[PDB]
């Protein structure tokens, strides 16, 4: 689960990446990060 | 009538036409079991209970017995040894707003699966545990007209054919064939069959008869189902040599 | 009890079949010649349905405009009724209440229990709203719903009379619901009518078509012998004579049964009623 | 563990939803039913 929860989830963090939200991008990829520390 | 708000309206003592469908393509994923296609405008029974709903498009390509998005996992799910058809289209052409139509709430996911023709219809606010965080993450479908390929609200459809102990097969008539006279003939009438010429019967029927026949139960006089008008029949010319 | 004759009046075309100025027999449901039937203007109680019914009326009154039929005749299992609103009948599988009293100048539907859980609808055109006479009969076969009517002239205001008519199919329905029992269509005027109940059975009848093909009248071949032969020799006019017609055994009545003398032996119980184990 | 990174995500895609995409909080919602069903 964990390589396609976290591709998906970065996918996340892609698109709303392209769609200006730089807060809301840079927490999703910090709970990402929390996958890494979790 | 939304994937939660499911209503398993009537239809029955009534013919209602289905492969004038196809040749319309106004549904355009056409596919189902228990039946052929091409074959249930001809058989079908009571019991044609139907749903009407609004779909993401994505999770369409699952609608099955036993396969359904696990979007639908909740909002409606079917069995299998199910008798009728699911067809269904697109709907992105008005009913989508901008914004997103926030109108619709799907369900998610809870503590145990759902059994098909069951639902659970009440608000659900997901709990984390025991009880919620003590906040909300239902969710609700947005649809703005430029949405997605895979996020076309569809259209949806589902058909049942199934028959209790009661009467009244409704299904589709034969389109009515152009009769044909002083030609003996292997005519078949409404489930009356037998051979002759057809010809001019001056004897005179009552609003109520069938057919008839004289003695020794040979049939010998119809009316015809199209104008009430009465027809003859005689085995015709045979014999030995 | 009300009690009166059923002369002649209770045929039915057995079948949407046409004949020719012919004879034809069958067997099927109908009711005896010169069988009894009752009536009553106070009030009507409930009336078991029991396998085909036939119902008449009175004159100058209509007082009753219908009937209900059912077995359990609330709303455990679908039942029916059957009036008309002076324009546009009504027919439904609509859960209506045996009342203390279902009835209805006017009190429309004042029979109105609960119109909860009704599945099927029915509506159309009417039948009837020193007068004609109601000569109606219903039947419920291979799970269907049945319907036989007439609409005939009527004098002789005391009560039925003679003479003999055929009777018309109104429409089938393909209902299928259970019934066992039924009521009347009366109500209460804030008068004196006659209603008319009798029974059916399986009994052969010998029925004559006349030129056209509209039945004159039958006669059933188990009142008399003298009709008995009629339909074993197939037409109205027994020539002088002598015929065997049919058979008969007098059935025996208890079915007694021998067996050996006393027959009780094999020591079962002091094995249960032993000392220890 | 709980849902609560899965409820803060909503509340990113709603906050979306607050801004005006009406596309992108509906993918983040469907990965979200994704992780919840993974
Ligand atoms: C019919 O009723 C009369 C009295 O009303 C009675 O004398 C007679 O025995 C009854 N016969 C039958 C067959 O019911
Ligand atoms: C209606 O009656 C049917 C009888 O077949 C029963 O199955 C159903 O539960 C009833 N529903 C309501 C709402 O009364
Ligand atoms: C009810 O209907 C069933 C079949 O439809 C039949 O077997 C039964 O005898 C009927 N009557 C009662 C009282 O159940
Ligand atoms: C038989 O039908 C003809 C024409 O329909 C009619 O004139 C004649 O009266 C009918 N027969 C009798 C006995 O009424
Ligand atoms: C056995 O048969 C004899 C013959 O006379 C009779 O007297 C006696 O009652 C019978 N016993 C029983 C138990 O029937
Ligand atoms: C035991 O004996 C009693 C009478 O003392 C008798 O009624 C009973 O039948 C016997 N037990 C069984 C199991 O029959």
């Amino acid at each position: 689960d964990k390589e396609w929860i976290l591709q998906k989830i970065y996918e996340i963090m892609r698109l709303l990446d392209e769609l200006x939200d730089a807060e809301a991008s840079m927490r999703v990829s910090d709970l990402i990060y929390e996958f890494m520390k979790k | 009538a939304s994937v939660y708000a499911w209503n398993r309206k009537r239809i029955s003592n009534c013919v209602a036409d289905y492969s004038v469908l196809y040749n319309s393509a106004s549904f355009s994923t056409f596919k189902c079991y228990g039946v052929s296609p091409t074959k249930l405008n001809d058989l079908c029974f009571t019991n044609v209970y139907a749903d009407s709903f609004v779909i993401r498009g994505d999770e369409v390509r699952q609608i099955a017995p036993g396969q359904t998005g696990k979007i639908a996992d909740y909002n409606y799910k079917l069995p299998d040894d199910f008798t009728g058809c699911v067809i269904a289209w697109n709907s992105n052409n008005l009913d989508s707003k901008v914004g997103g139509n926030y109108n619709y709430l799907y369900r998610l996911f809870r503590k145990s699966n759902l059994k098909p023709f069951e639902r659970d219809i009440s608000t659900e606010i997901y709990q984390a545990g025991s009880t919620p965080c003590n906040y909300f993450p239902l969710q609700s479908y947005g649809f703005q007209p430029t949405n997605g390929v895979g996020y076309q609200p569809y259209r949806v459809v589902v058909l049942s054919f199934e028959l209790l102990h009661a009467p009244a097969t409704v299904c589709g008539p034969k389109k009515s064939t152009n009769l044909v006279k002083n030609k003996c003939v292997n005519f078949n009438f409404n489930g009356l069959t037998g051979t002759g010429v057809l010809t001019e019967s001056n004897k005179k029927f009552l609003p109520f008869q069938q057919f008839g026949r004289d003695i020794a139960d040979t049939t010998d006089a119809v009316r015809d189902p199209q104008t009430l008008e009465i027809l003859d029949i005689t085995p015709c010319s045979f014999g030995g040599v | 009890p009300a009690y009166t004759n059923s002369f002649t009046r209770g045929v039915y075309y057995p079948d949407k079949v046409f004949r020719s100025s012919v004879l034809h027999s069958t067997q099927d449901l109908f009711l005896p010649f010169f069988s009894n039937v009752t009536w009553f203007h106070f009030d009507n109680p409930v009336l078991p349905f029991n396998d085909g019914v036939y119902f008449a009326s009175t004159e100058k009154s209509n007082i009753i405009r219908g009937w209900i039929f059912g077995t359990t005749l609330d709303s455990k299992t679908q039942s029916l009724l059957i009036v008309n609103n002076a324009t546009n009948v009504v027919i439904k599988v609509c859960e209506f209440q045996f009342c203390n009293d279902p009835f209805l100048m006017e009190s429309e539907f004042r029979v109105y229990s609960s119109a909860n859980n009704c599945t099927f609808e029915y509506v159309s055109q009417p039948f009837l709203m020193f007068k004609n006479l109601r000569e109606f009969v219903f039947k419920n076969i291979d799970g269907y719903f049945k319907i036989y009517s007439k609409h005939t002239p009527i004098n002789l205001v005391r009560d039925l009379p003679q003479g003999f008519s055929a009777l018309e199919p109104l429409v089938d329905l393909p209902i299928g619901i259970n019934i066992t029992r039924f009521q009347t269509l009366l109500a209460l005027h804030r008068g004196a009518a006659a209603y008319y109940v009798g029974y059916l059975q399986p009994r052969t009848f010998l029925l004559k078509y006349n030129e056209n093909g509209t039945i004159t009248d039958a006669v059933d071949c188990a009142l008399d012998p003298l009709s008995e032969t009629k339909c074993t020799l197939k037409s109205f006019t027994v020539e002088k004579g002598i015929y065997q017609t049919s058979n008969f055994r007098v059935q025996p009545t208890e079915s007694i049964v021998r067996f050996p003398n006393i027959t009780n032996l094999c020591p079962f119980g002091e094995v249960f009623n032993a000392t220890r184990f």
